[PDB]
C-alpha cells in the first residue's frame, strides 16, 4: 500500500556476541513485535530426552538432568534442514529429527574430578557439537573453559546417560532461549513525553541521549510520533547474533504467510458469505 | 428552622406580588386566581402542613432531619426532570389541583 | 549446590565463570574487577555469581558417594 | 445436585443480587484496591486520550453502545479526556451530586466562594460524567456511590 | 459555515488564577472586548501555549454542516464538506449543564452567566444579549477559538 | 499434577480452526475474526496496520484471558470498503515491509564487515 513506508536499518556495531543496530522510520509496533520473535519464535537445538544409565553422583538424577537440557547448542548449520518432531512420520526419534548425545564419565582418580561440556559427546557428526571448544582459535578462552561444570566427583562416582536434542523455540520453554539479551530503547531524549519526569534534573542521559550535548534536558514536539528504535541483540552463543535476526525476520513472514492462507482458507473453504 | 421561614417557603400566596404574578413560572393558572374553593384546599393543605410539622417536632426532640425512608423523592424528581427535558427557565404547564389531590 | 547454566531474570550462560572466578580472587583482592573480567555487566548477572554459595564442596566429602 | 436447589440458588443466593447488604442499606462491594487508585488518576481532567488507546479502552467494555464518541477535543489532533470514556462506563442514566466529600477544596467555605467549578465535586448528569474525580467516596461501600444508585 | 451562536474577540487577565492548578490545563481568566461580558475557561496549555497580554479571538456554535443537527457524531474522517469552521486553531465539544442569573423579582432576568462542561474541562461565560443561545439541556456545542489575533 | 502441557500454548488442536469470522449485530460494516493460538505478538502488530489505513474507521483487539490462547479482532469500515480485503491488504503491506526490511537489513549487512560468517 502507498501509505507503507518501507522502513530503514543501519548496524552501529558488530561483534562475535553482540550485534548492535538502529531501525528509523516504523512502527513502534513493529518494532515490540519483533522484538518478542527474537525471544519466543526463532527456533533453536537444546537437549530434550535424557535417559539416565548410571548415576552415583551427588546430585540427584532429576537435577542433572535439568543442569543438562540448560547447556547451548551451535544449531546455524543444521536448525533449518531439521524438522520438528511431532511433524516427523517416525515412532520416537530418528536421525531426520533429532540428534543425539552420550556422556560417560567415572572417578577413578583421587582428585576430584569435573564433568563438563567437552566430555559430551556427539554422536551425530561434529557439524552440531557443544558451544566451547571445538574450531576454537579463541581469545574467550579462559582456564578451565568448561562451559558448565554438569557435576563433581569424588572417587567413586560415576555417569552415564543418553541425550536426545530437539528443535524448538522459546515460547515453550526458557532453555530455547537464542538470546543472552535483548536491549530496546526509542526516542532517547524523551522529546514524545511518553514518560513524565519529576525533576528531570535527576535523571542520568544514556549514549543514545547525546543530540542535547546540553543539559537543557528535553525540549518538547507534540506533532512527533515514535520514530528510530535502538536495539542491541546479543547472542547466547548457540546461535549467531545476525541469523537470530535473519530467522526472526523470516519466521515471522512465515507466520503472517500463513494467517494468509488461513484466511484464504475462509474465503475458498465455506464461502465468506456470513459477512 | 423559623416559623416565619418556613411560611415563606412553602406558601403558596394568592396577593401576588407584581412580579408577574400567575403568569410568571405558572401557565394557564392565572385564569383559576379568581377560584375561592381552589383557595381553601390549598389553605386546607397548608393547615395540615403546621400540624404535621408540629408533630414532626414532637417525634425528633433532638431536631435531627436524617431518617431512612424509601424511594428518595427528590433523586427521583430529578430524574423526572432530566429525561422530560424540562427547562426550569421556561414557564410551568401544571395544575396545582391535580398535584394536591 | 553448584552454580546454575544461565542467569535466572536473563539468560547470560553463567556457570562457566565460576572457577575463573575463583583464580581472581586469589590473585587479587578485587571483587569488582574480577566481575568485571568475567565479563558479567548487569547486575542481574552479577548477583548470580556474586551471591551463590558452592555448597557442594562440603557436599563431596563424605566418603560414601556409593550410597 | 438438583435443578429444584439450583433454581434457588440462582435466585436467592446468587452474588449480584448479594450487592446491596440489608445490615445498613448500602453496598457490601465496591471498586477496590489499584483499580480504585488508578480510577482517581484516570479521571483527572488533565488526561488525554489519542484514537489508538480509546479504541483499544473501548474495546475491552462489554456493553458498549457501538458508536465512537466525539472527541473533546477536535483540533490540531483528536483527543478524548478521561472524563469522557468513563461516561461510556455509567449504564443508563443514573445521577448523583456530591458522592465525594474527597479531601479537596476548603470544607465548609469553599463551595460558597462562588463555584469556580473546582472541579473537585464530582456531577453525574443523564449517564454522563460531567465532572470531578472519583474516588472510595464516589465509588466505594458509601451510601450513595455510583454503584449504590446504579443497583 | 455554521451557523454562529456567539462571536468575540476576549483579552486575557490572568493565566493562573490562585494557584493550585495542574499540568496540561490552564485556566483562563478573561475579559471581552465589548467589556460586557466575562469569561473563565480551561484549555489544554501543552498544546496550545497561549500567553498574558494578547487578545484571542473565540467563537461558539452548535453545529457544523450547512446549519443543521449532526450530534450522531462518529466524528467521521470521511467527510470533506468545507462548511467547517476548521481555520480555527483550537476546537472543543460539549454540552451546556448550567445557566444563572436573577430570576426572583420585577423583571429580573437582569444579564446572565452560563456554565458549559467540555468533556471534563470547564467554561464559564457571563452576559446578557447572549440568552437565546444559553440552556441547562441541549449537548451540542463548539467552542472554537482562532487566530489568537494581533 | 493439573497443568497442561507447554506445547499446548502454541500448538493448534484438530477441531478448532485457525480464523473465525463473525458479524456484528449491532452496527453495519464491522467484523469480528477469532484469531485461535495467536497471542499479542501477531494480535498487535495487526491492530497497529489496520490503524494505518486512511479508511478504517475502528480497529482493535482484546485477548480474552491469560490462561485461554485466543484473541478476537474487531474491525469497522466505512460504508463502501469490506473488512476482509482491508484485513487482507493489512497482512500483505506487512509481508511487504518485513520483506524489504528483511532485504535492508540483509545487504545492511554486506556491508564490508568482515564477522558476517
Ligand atoms: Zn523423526
Ligand atoms: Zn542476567
Amino acid at each position: 500500500m502507498p501509505y507503507a513506508n518501507q522502513p530503514t536499518v543501519r548496524i552501529t556495531e558488530l561483534t562475535d556476541e553482540n550485534v548492535k543496530f538502529i531501525i528509523e522510520n516504523t512502527d513502534l509496533a513493529v518494532a515490540n513485535s519483533i522484538r518478542r520473535v527474537f525471544i519466543a519464535e526463532v527456533p533453536i537445538i537444546a537437549i530434550d530426552w535424557v535417559q539416565i544409565d548410571a548415576n552415583s553422583s551427588v546430585l540427584h538424577d532429576e537435577f542433572i538432568a535439568h543442569r543438562l537440557g540448560l547447556i547451548p547448542l551451535i544449531s546455524d548449520d543444521i536448525v533449518d534442514k531439521l524438522q520438528y518432531s511431532r511433524d516427523c512420520t517416525c515412532e520416537e526419534f530418528c536421525p531426520e529429527c533429532s540428534v543425539e548425545f552420550t556422556l560417560d564419565v567415572r572417578c577413578n582418580e583421587d582428585q576430584t574430578r569435573h564433568v563438563t561440556s567437552r566430555d559430551l559427546i556427539s554422536n551425530s557428526p561434529r557439524v552440531i557439537p557443544v558451544t566451547s571448544r571445538n574450531r576454537d582459535n579463541d581469545p574467550n578462552d579462559y582456564v578451565e573453559q568448561d562451559d558448565i561444570l554438569i557435576v563433581k566427583l569424588r572417587k567413586g562416582q560415576e555417569l552415564r546417560l543418553r541425550a536426545y536434542a530437539k528443535k524448538g523455540f522459546g515460547k515453550e520453554h526458557a532453555k530455547w532461549n537464542p538470546t543472552a539479551g535483548v536491549a530496546f530503547e526509542y526516542d532517547p531524549d524523551n522529546a514524545l513525553r511518553h514518560t513524565v519526569y519529576p525533576k528531570p534534573e535527576e535523571w542520568p542521559k544514556s549514549e543514545y541521549s547525546e543530540l542535547d550535548e546540553d543539559e537543557s534536558q528535553a525540549p518538547y514536539d507534540p506533532n512527533g510520533k515514535p520514530e528510530r528504535f535502538y536495539y542491541n541483540v546479543e547472542s547466547c552463543g548457540s546461535l549467531r547474533p545476525e541469523t537470530i535476526v535473519l530467522s526472526a525476520l523470516s519466521g515471522l513472514k512465515k507466520k503472517l504467510s500463513d494467517l494468509q492462507t488461513q484466511l484464504s482458507h475462509e474465503i475458498q473453504s465455506d464461502v465468506l458469505t456470513i459477512n | 428552622p423559623s416559623n416565619k421561614a418556613f411560611e415563606k417557603k412553602f406558601r403558596f400566596d394568592y396577593t401576588n406580588e407584581r412580579a408577574l404574578r400567575r403568569t410568571l413560572q405558572e401557565d394557564l393558572v392565572k385564569d383559576v386566581l379568581s377560584n375561592a374553593h381552589i383557595q381553601n384546599e390549598l389553605e386546607r393543605e397548608f393547615e395540615r402542613m403546621r400540624e404535621d410539622r408540629e408533630v414532626l417536632r414532637v417525634i425528633f426532640p433532638t431536631g435531627d432531619s436524617k431518617v431512612v425512608l424509601p424511594c428518595n423523592l427528590l433523586r427521583m424528581i430529578w430524574n423526572a426532570q432530566k429525561i422530560f427535558h424540562i427547562n426550569p427557565r421556561l414557564p410551568s404547564d401544571l395544575h396545582p389541583i391535580k398535584v394536591v389531590e | 549446590m553448584i552454580i546454575p547454566v544461565r542467569c535466572f531474570t536473563c539468560g547470560k550462560i553463567v556457570g562457566n565463570k565460576w572457577e575463573a572466578y575463583l583464580g581472581l580472587l586469589q590473585a587479587e583482592y578485587t571483587e569488582g574487577d574480577a566481575l568485571d573480567a568475567l565479563g558479567l555487566k548487569r547486575y542481574c548477572c552479577r548477583r548470580m555469581l556474586l551471591a551463590h554459595v558452592d555448597l557442594i564442596e562440603k557436599l563431596l566429602n563424605y566418603a560414601p558417594l556409593e550410597k | 445436585q438438583s435443578l429444584e436447589t439450583r433454581a434457588e440458588i440462582q435466585e436467592l443466593a446468587m452474588v449480584p443480587r448479594m450487592i446491596v447488604t440489608p445490615q445498613s442499606n448500602r453496598p457490601v462491594m465496591g471498586i477496590v484496591q489499584d483499580t480504585l487508585t488508578a480510577v482517581r488518576k484516570f479521571t483527572k481532567r488533565d488526561v488525554f486520550l489519542e484514537r489508538g488507546e480509546v479504541m483499544n479502552l473501548l474495546m475491552f467494555l462489554s456493553t458498549w453502545d457501538g458508536k465512537v464518541p466525539q472527541p473533546a477535543i477536535l483540533k490540531p489532533r483528536p483527543l478524548w479526556t478521561g472524563k469522557q470514556i468513563f461516561s461510556l462506563i455509567i449504564p443508563g442514566h443514573i445521577n448523583c451530586i456530591r458522592t465525594h466529600s474527597t479531601h479537596p477544596d476548603d470544607e465548609d467555605s469553599g463551595p460558597y466562594k462562588h463555584i469556580s467549578p473546582g472541579d473537585t465535586k464530582v456531577v453525574v448528569e443523564n449517564g454522563e460524567l460531567i465532572m470531578g474525580i472519583l474516588c472510595k467516596k464516589s465509588l466505594g461501600t458509601s451510601a450513595g456511590s455510583l454503584v449504590h444508585i446504579s443497583y | 459555515m455554521a451557523g454562529i451562536l456567539f462571536e468575540d474577540i476576549f483579552d486575557v487577565k490572568d493565566i493562573d488564577p490562585e494557584g493550585k492548578k495542574f499540568d496540561r490545563v490552564s485556566r483562563l481568566h478573561c475579559e471581552s472586548e465589548s467589556f460586557k461580558m466575562d469569561l473563565i475557561l480551561d484549555v489544554n496549555i501543552q498544546i496550545y501555549p497561549v500567553d498574558l497580554g494578547d487578545k484571542f479571538r473565540l467563537v461558539i456554535a452548535s453545529t457544523l454542516y450547512e446549519d443543521g443537527t449532526l450530534d450522531d457524531g462518529e466524528y467521521n474522517p470521511t467527510d470533506d464538506r468545507p462548511s467547517r469552521a476548521d481555520q480555527f486553531e483550537y476546537v472543543m465539544y460539549g454540552k451546556v449543564y448550567r445557566i444563572e442569573g436573577d430570576e426572583t423579582s420585577t423583571e429580573a432576568a437582569t444579564r446572565l452567566s452560563a456554565y458549559v462542561s467540555y468533556g471534563g474541562l470547564l467554561m464559564r461565560l457571563q452576559g446578557d444579549a447572549n440568552n437565546l443561545h444559553g440552556f441547562e439541556v441541549d449537548s451540542r456545542v463548539y467552542l472554537l477559538m482562532k487566530k489568537l489575533a494581533f | 499434577m493439573n497443568a497442561p502441557p507447554a506445547f499446548e500454548s502454541f500448538l493448534l488442536f484438530e477441531g478448532e480452526k485457525k480464523i473465525t469470522i463473525n458479524k456484528d449485530t449491532k452496527v453495519p460494516n464491522a467484523c469480528l475474526f477469532t484469531i485461535n493460538k495467536e497471542d499479542h505478538t501477531l494480535g498487535n502488530i495487526i491492530k497497529s496496520q489496520l490503524l494505518k489505513d486512511p479508511q478504517v474507521l475502528f480497529a482493535g483487539y482484546k485477548v480474552p484471558h491469560p490462561l485461554e490462547h485466543k484473541i478476537i479482532i474487531r474491525v469497522q469500515t466505512t460504508p463502501d470498503y469490506s473488512p476482509q480485503e482491508a484485513f487482507t491488504n493489512a497482512i500483505t503491506d506487512l509481508i511487504s515491509e518485513l520483506s524489504l526490511l528483511e532485504e535492508r537489513f540483509r545487504v545492511a549487512i554486506k556491508d564490508k564487515q568482515e564477522g558476517i560468517e
